[PDB]
């Protein structure tokens, strides 16, 4: 935040540098009758500096003045070099500057006085961060690439530039093309800086060297996002084996795309990024059809022979609950005999009995289940990460955590009935809903159940979180307003109210109308009490459970193709686990191989389609060459009012 | 050919795309003379070789996607468009493929309310749709402004 | 699943037998200097096959070679025959596959060395499957006229097609150009080809000849919901009688639309398919003043007699039910004395005063009515079916189930009454639901009462079943959790929880708040109990009974204008099932005939109306 606070302080007071210097003021405006006065001194301090350790050149091509600048290249030629020497911006030379204002003119002028086109502008500000606004790059070619000038590429090019320029990230030109803004005119320089390679044999060709974290260009527009400038890339990855009237068959490349992957590949990048805008690419045209080849071959029967198998397994502890061992109670009642109900307690040698080694067997089927969990998913969290980024993998979330929390209150119960510890029902009473409410995990594998898990996800941690603490605020001060009203009275005729705890539990209760109210109808009531539960029956059953119904009601229908995006990631992400994790004899490599048809040794996917035949279009360019509906109108007038 | 906008190259791209079915950005006599027998047209075998010769600057004999994006800058019909109509098409288009699709106005829709069926989003479609893909152009976009 | 995984094996070995063949390869290219180098030798093996079974001209065609294909004619014209002999592409020749690439000189080329007009293209790739992405038909004049050239449609008649060729699904010509998405220049070409038949005598001119499923083409147009040519084939059928100023006054022909019907009528073809769109069609004009003409005349009144019939039979039924026999309890209570409340039971010989002969009338009435029930509804189930496609005539749907379960359980309750069974409560309390919740089924007459009866039936079957896997999922947790925190404690001073049938039965309304919840306030309740139940009603009565209403309400206004569209084909269904079952002394049939006017045998339907 401070940092923001001093970049100000250095802008202002590059401002005050330029005009207490009669050179730096002078080259600023353009004053070139002012310059030939100065220069003609004998120590007319050629090499001076200011806040961000510029020259006098560095400030003509800031304010983009051609004609001051080339009287400082006359009278001193040493500044085309000598770089900023700021902590900010570090490095930038003026052929930056003048690449980056796209000035056509002055980089010929700097290329003639053998400028450096190999400098490194690798200050604070050019960095990939939130802070800054850009990411142009390092180098002069990386500049003139992503403010769209194929004419100053053209001429850095032939002026000896480096094509394979890495940055301090490792991304190349063709890296930093991607993460620009503006899509379309990025596929246009794509092209042409592909075309000036054409020698890049090195053992790798240009655009297969990937970045400090392995990513090729191919993979990291699919982790950014650019949906166009995936389906530019697909361009080279397709072969059309042969068009029947309306009728095309081609041939796609599964060689960076699928996930047999002992490298990390395109369906991991995409499903584990935190971007929304990467979910997108998850319906392009080879990535759409593979998933649903692995989904209905083998990804839904595996996902359903594990649905069962979990399912018998948690009514197999569900019956370890339920004929768990008791015996009647010991000593006595005489704990004080007007509030103790219990006369149940539990036993230490359970097992004398042939009816209890069935259940035995039906314990350890438990807890060798349990620890059969914390081998599968804990050394995925102590190993893969330090549990830095284990919470939100796509949406999917709390399942994790809900099958690491069965399998340590399963263990605790271990523990407890070893030692014979006295109260097992508090890790079981856990262990139950934990363990049956995880099976919602296996409601994402059909189509019935599976968009409806997630809006219960995403009521949870939003429009039922924020309920909750304004519910906290009202149920603590009704329920300490109720409590001493009935302080000064008789806790039997309605005890709804005795304990602060219970005074707590009552008014949760009220306010969500599950228990009825405190009514006696016998003995007077205290005058101040209808008052106060009538303030507090408004203002909960007719004001607030009334407001949510109108705020889940508002927000279903927001985000209501956001939930069928998440779904079908969800699908993608559950595919790639069971991919992993089974082994190679089960679940065959998608795709058909080409060994034996004369294609090389990567996997194909084709498909096929039939197209269109859409007349008004292709007739409309083709003579470039030579030689329901009233409400519908209705809803374009709302856009135009809108938009004005 | 450095005078078109975003939204054109983004209409130029797939436009040069259904001439070239075979995948790659090189248009021979064939592929131009797969399209107009399509138009139910006898294509001259000379008409074929002389509009590919006539835009063709680098001399190779197939015209790739510069020299399409040059020959249709030539024969570009016309725009005059608005600024407030652009700047509302770029932040309208969100993944920035120059089409505004069904996907794309049900969010415009929902930022200000207006409660539509997925039906009745595809019911505006059709009504800004001149040529046809279920998706509207910015040259579509534009008609739909002006009209008034 | 792995026929599709074969079939993207057969076309990547096609490329690999091109590739490894110098002749298919040079017919792939354009290479016209290289045919005439190795068809000059000796066995340059022109009956060569790949893996479809084609030729080098195959090839050429496919890829379209005119050049290359020429050279092949020249050295051996007997490949202009041999069609493909593979299993997937059987029986297409080059000539159609010069036709389907839309080419205009190599079709004339093949015409000129005597090709087959009339060659069959039977393989597996041109049937109509939801496998493949087109479907053509088999013949030549069948592909040109859908990829909509009319040039080759007009060049394939001038030599010799046969303008009457059917598939082996039986559709002619003018079926397939039904089945085409293009639908609007599928009416231009279904002009062109009617206009070159024109001698079509035949006793079958040419667009009445049907399928192998009995449809003409204009009655395919009605299935298949071709909105399109469907009214484009209503200019045959309408007679424009005179214009007076702003006011036509028309005359269409029910001739193949009123199901009057001994054959299979369009009434009954739209009105049982499965599309959602041929149910557009019940808004055209001659359909959508027929349907009203019989629903406003008769189908509205024998509709509202059956539905008193019917509510009095049901009324009957109930006072068998309230007035059925019972006799105080014979031997002792002494079932153990703390958990028995039953004080009555059956009686055997019921009928023995005079009030209970007036329930024998009552009875046999209910009787007589649920066998009247198993014969009208029975007879047509295992005849016209097996079962197979019953479930949803049109969405209408249950109905036809809870008029058999009811007739079913009334049925049972005949035989434990004669055997003297013990538990006839069982099969009445099912009969009575079923009974009365099948007056529903009335309530399809009524557009007060019509679209909400819909919205009923698409959230059992939808927003109210998902929420049930949901719920069930829950109250499994809940209620295993609190069993075991009260089964260490007394059951009578909270007893919610004793048995686990009746844990599932207290948490199953406790979910759905209709009982209050376990609360005792003079005894100390377990202390894992107030986390536990507190955990409880914030996911059920907090979460997730307001998130129905948060998805019904966001259901009820996206299908808003689809149960509307549903309700005026309740009532198709409806108007065509009374026209059927009720004889011919009731019921006239619709339209004008015109024997007393000179119009023919056949019956007439006039629509005056003010156009603009
Ligand atoms: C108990 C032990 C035995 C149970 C099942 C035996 C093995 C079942 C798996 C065999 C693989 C074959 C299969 O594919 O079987 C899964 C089916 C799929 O469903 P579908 O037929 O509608 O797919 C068609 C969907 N279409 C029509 C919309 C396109 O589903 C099923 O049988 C469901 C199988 C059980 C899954 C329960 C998992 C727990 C779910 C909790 C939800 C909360
Ligand atoms: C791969 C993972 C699974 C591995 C195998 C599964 C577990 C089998 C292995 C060992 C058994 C241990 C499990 C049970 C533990 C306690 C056993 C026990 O205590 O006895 C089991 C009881 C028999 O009763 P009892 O011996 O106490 O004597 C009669 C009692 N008296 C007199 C009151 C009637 O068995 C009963 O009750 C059965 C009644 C329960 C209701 C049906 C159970 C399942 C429900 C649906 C299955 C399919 C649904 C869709 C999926
Ligand atoms: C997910 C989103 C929601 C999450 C946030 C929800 C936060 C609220 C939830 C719980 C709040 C904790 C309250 C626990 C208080 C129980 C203390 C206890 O165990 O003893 C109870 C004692 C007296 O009870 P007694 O009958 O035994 O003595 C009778 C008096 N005699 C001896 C004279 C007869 O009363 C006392 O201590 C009274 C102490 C008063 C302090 C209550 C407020 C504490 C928390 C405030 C944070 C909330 C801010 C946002 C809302
Ligand atoms: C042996 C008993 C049968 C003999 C007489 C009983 C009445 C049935 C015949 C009387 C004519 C029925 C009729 O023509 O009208 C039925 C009226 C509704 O009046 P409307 O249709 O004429 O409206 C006016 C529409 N405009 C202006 C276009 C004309 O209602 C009615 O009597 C309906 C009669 C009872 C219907 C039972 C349905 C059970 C309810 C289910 C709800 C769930
Ligand atoms: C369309 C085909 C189906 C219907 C065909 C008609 C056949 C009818 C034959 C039997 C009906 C089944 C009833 C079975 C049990 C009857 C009760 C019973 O067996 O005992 C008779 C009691 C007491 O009779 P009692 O002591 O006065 O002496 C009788 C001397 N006697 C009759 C000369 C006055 O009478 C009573 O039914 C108790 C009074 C009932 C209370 C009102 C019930 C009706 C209310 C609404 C229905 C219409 C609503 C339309 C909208
Ligand atoms: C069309 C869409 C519908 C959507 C809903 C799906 C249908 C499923 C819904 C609910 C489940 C119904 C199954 C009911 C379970 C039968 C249990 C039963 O009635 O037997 C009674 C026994 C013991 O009774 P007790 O009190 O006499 O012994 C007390 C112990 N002593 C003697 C030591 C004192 O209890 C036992 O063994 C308990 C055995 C464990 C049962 C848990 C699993 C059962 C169901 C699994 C499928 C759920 C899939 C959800 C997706
Ligand atoms: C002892 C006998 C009866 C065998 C019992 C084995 C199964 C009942 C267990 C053992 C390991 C379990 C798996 C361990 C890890 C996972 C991954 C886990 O993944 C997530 O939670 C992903 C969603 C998220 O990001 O939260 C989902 C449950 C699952 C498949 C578990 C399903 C149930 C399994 C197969
Ligand atoms: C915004 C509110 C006013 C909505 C309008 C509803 C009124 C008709 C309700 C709300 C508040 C209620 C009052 C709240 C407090 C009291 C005091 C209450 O105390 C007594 O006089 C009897 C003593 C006792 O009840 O213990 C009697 C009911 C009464 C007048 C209630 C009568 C009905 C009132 C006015
Ligand atoms: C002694 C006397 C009173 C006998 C009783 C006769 C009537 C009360 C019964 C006999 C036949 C019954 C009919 C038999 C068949 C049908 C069709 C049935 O249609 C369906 O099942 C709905 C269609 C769909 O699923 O969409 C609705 C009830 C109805 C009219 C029944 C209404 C009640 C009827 C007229
Ligand atoms: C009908 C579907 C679509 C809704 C979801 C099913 C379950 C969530 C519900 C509905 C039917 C219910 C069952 C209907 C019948 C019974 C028998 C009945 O058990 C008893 O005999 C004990 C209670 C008693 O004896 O009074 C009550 C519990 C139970 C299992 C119910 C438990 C909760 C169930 C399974
Ligand atoms: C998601 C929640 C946190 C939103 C805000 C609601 C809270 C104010 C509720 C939810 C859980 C409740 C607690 C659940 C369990 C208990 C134990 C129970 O206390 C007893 O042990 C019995 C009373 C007695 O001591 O007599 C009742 C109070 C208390 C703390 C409840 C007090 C009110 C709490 C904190
Ligand atoms: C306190 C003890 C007794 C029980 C507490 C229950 C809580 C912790 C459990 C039980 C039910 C669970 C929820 C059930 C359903 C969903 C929706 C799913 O898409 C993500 C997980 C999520 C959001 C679970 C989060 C954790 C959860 C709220
Ligand atoms: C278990 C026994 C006692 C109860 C029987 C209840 C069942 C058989 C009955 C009771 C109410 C009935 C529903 C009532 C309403 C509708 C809407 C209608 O458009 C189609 C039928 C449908 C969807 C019915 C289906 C069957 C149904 C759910
Ligand atoms: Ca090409
Ligand atoms: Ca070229
Ligand atoms: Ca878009
Ligand atoms: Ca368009
Ligand atoms: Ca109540």
């Amino acid at each position: 935040e401070s940092w923001a606070q001093s970049r100000d302080e250095q802008n202002l007071l590059q401002q005050k540098r330029i005009w207490e210097s009669p050179l730096l003021l002078a080259a600023k405006d353009n004053d070139v009758q002012a310059l030939n006065k100065l220069l003609k001194y004998e120590d007319c301090k050629v090499h001076q500096r200011g806040a961000m350790g510029e020259t006098a050149l560095h400030i003509a091509a800031l304010y983009d003045n051609l004609e001051a600048a080339m009287v400082l290249m006359e009278a001193a030629p040493e500044l085309v070099f000598e770089p900023m020497t700021s902590e900010l911006y570090e490095g930038q030379t003026a052929l930056h500057i003048a690449v980056v204002n796209q000035n056509m003119n002055l980089v010929r002028a700097l290329l003639a006085r053998r400028a450096s086109v190999s400098a490194r502008a690798t200050g604070t500000a050019f960095r990939r961060s939130p802070c800054n606004l850009i990411y142009f790059g390092e180098h002069p070619l990386s500049f003139a690439a992503c403010v769209n000038s194929e004419e100053i590429v053209r001429l850095l090019i032939e002026h000896g530039a480096d094509i394979r320029a890495q940055d301090s990230l490792g991304n190349t030109v063709l890296h930093i093309l991607i993460l620009q803004p503006n899509k379309t005119f990025a596929c246009q320089m794509y092209n042409l800086l592909l075309s000036y390679d054409r020698h890049g044999d090195h053992l790798q060709p240009l655009d297969l060297v990937p970045n400090h974290q392995g990513l090729t260009p191919f993979k990291l527009a699919g982790v950014e996002g650019n949906t166009v400038m995936f389906q530019h890339l697909m361009q080279k990855r397709k072969h059309t084996q042969w068009t029947y009237g309306p009728l095309t068959s081609t041939l796609y490349d599964l060689t960076e795309i699928d996930s047999s992957g002992d490298e990390q590949s395109l369906l991991e990048l995409i499903i584990t990024t935190k971007k929304r805008e990467a979910r997108q690419i998850l319906d392009q045209t080879p990535v759409k059809e593979l998933v649903s080849l692995k989904w209905k071959r083998y990804g839904r029967p595996y996902f359903c022979m594990l649905g069962a198998i979990y399912l018998l397994y948690i009514i197999c502890f569900t019956m370890c609950c339920i004929y768990r061992p008791l015996k009647p109670r010991t000593n006595n009642r005489t704990s004080p005999r007007d509030n103790t109900l219990l006369q149940q307690k539990l036993l230490q040698e359970a097992y004398m009995t042939p009816k209890d080694d069935i259940r035995l067997v039906g314990e350890l089927v438990t807890v060798i289940g349990a620890i059969i969990i914390l081998l599968v998913e804990v050394p995925d969290i102590f190993r893969m990460g330090v549990t830095r980024f284990f919470g939100q993998t796509i949406l999917g979330g709390p399942f994790h955590v809900l099958i690491i929390t069965y399998a340590f209150m399963v263990l605790v119960t271990m523990v407890m009935r070893l030692i014979s510890a006295s109260g097992e029902v508090v890790p079981m009473s856990f262990a139950l809903v934990l363990g049956w409410c995880n099976v919602m995990y296996f409601a994402r594998g059909f189509q019935m159940l599976g968009p409806f898990t997630i809006m219960i996800q995403k009521m949870i941690f939003g429009d039922l979180m924020r309920f909750c603490w304004l519910m906290a605020v009202v149920i603590l001060g009704f329920a300490s307003a109720f409590y001493i009203i009935f302080q000064t009275e008789d806790p039997e005729e309605l005890g709804h109210f005795y304990d602060y705890p219970m005074a707590l539990f009552s008014t949760f209760e009220l306010f969500l109308t599950i228990i009825d109210g405190p009514a006696n109808y016998n003995v007077d009531l205290p005058f101040m009490y209808s008052i106060t539960y009538a303030a507090f029956a408004i203002i909960a059953t007719l004001l607030m459970l009334n407001l949510l119904i109108a705020m889940m009601g508002d927000t279903h229908w927001r985000v209501a193709h956001e939930r069928d995006e998440l779904w079908r990631a969800q699908i993608v992400a559950t595919t790639v686990m069971l991919e992993r994790k089974l082994p190679r004899c089960l679940w065959p490599r998608s795709g058909i191989c080409g060994r034996e048809y004369g294609l090389g040794d990567r996997w194909f996917l084709r498909v096929e389609d039939r197209q269109d035949l859409n007349r008004q279009r292709i007739q409309r360019y083709a003579q470039a060459f030579h030689t329901s509906t009233s409400r519908s109108s209705a809803n374009w007038e709302r856009l135009r009012q809108g938009t004005l | 050919a450095d005078q078109l906008t975003e939204e054109q190259i983004a209409e130029f791209k797939e436009a040069f795309s259904l001439f070239d079915k075979d995948g790659d950005g090189t248009i021979t006599t064939k592929e131009l003379g797969t399209v107009m027998r399509s138009l139910g047209q006898n294509p001259t075998e000379a008409e074929l070789q002389d509009m590919i010769n006539e835009v063709d600057a680098d001399g190779n004999g197939t015209i790739d996607f510069p020299e399409f994006l040059t020959m249709m800058a030539r024969k570009m019909k016309d725009t005059d468009s608005e600024e407030e109509i652009r700047e509302a098409f770029r932040v309208f288009d969100k993944d920035g493929n120059g089409y505004i699709s069904a996907a794309e106005l049900r969010h415009v829709m929902t930022n200000l309310g207006e409660k539509l069926t997925d039906e009745e989003v595809d019911e505006m479609i059709r009504e800004a749709d001149i040529d046809g893909d279920g998706q509207v152009n910015y040259e579509e976009f534009v008609q739909m402004m002006t009209a008034k």
